[PDB]
């Protein structure tokens, strides 16, 4: 279950936010046959991410 | 409803199209007063934020 859904009782100091399209959220899961190979290179080249 | 003066909101624009035609098109925008940068040239000065 998804509990504790607060960790701030106010918002003090919020910066940065960003909506995009939602990821291959698979529900569940399988033990066993790895199918997901996920590759991500992560690279930050001035400034964009 | 607006904030209060030293309550004053701040607003965070990011990755989207600004359009101020509205605010040069628009007949009830009766009061608009800019030194800092030119009025009718913001249209092509692209900000960060």
């Amino acid at each position: 279950m998804e509990s504790e859904f607060r960790v701030y009782s106010s918002a003090n100091n919020c910066t940065f936010e960003y909506v995009s399209q939602p990821f291959l959220m698979d529900l569940e899961g399988k033990q066993g046959n790895f199918k997901n190979l996920r590759e991500f290179v992560f690279k930050n080249i001035d400034g964009y991410f | 409803r607006f904030a209060s003066v030293y309550a004053w909101n701040r607003k965070r624009i990011s990755n989207c199209v600004a359009d101020y035609s509205v605010l040069y098109n628009l007949a009830p925008f009766f009061t608009f007063k800019c030194y800092g940068v030119s009025p009718t040239k913001l249209n092509d000065l692209c900000f960060t934020n």
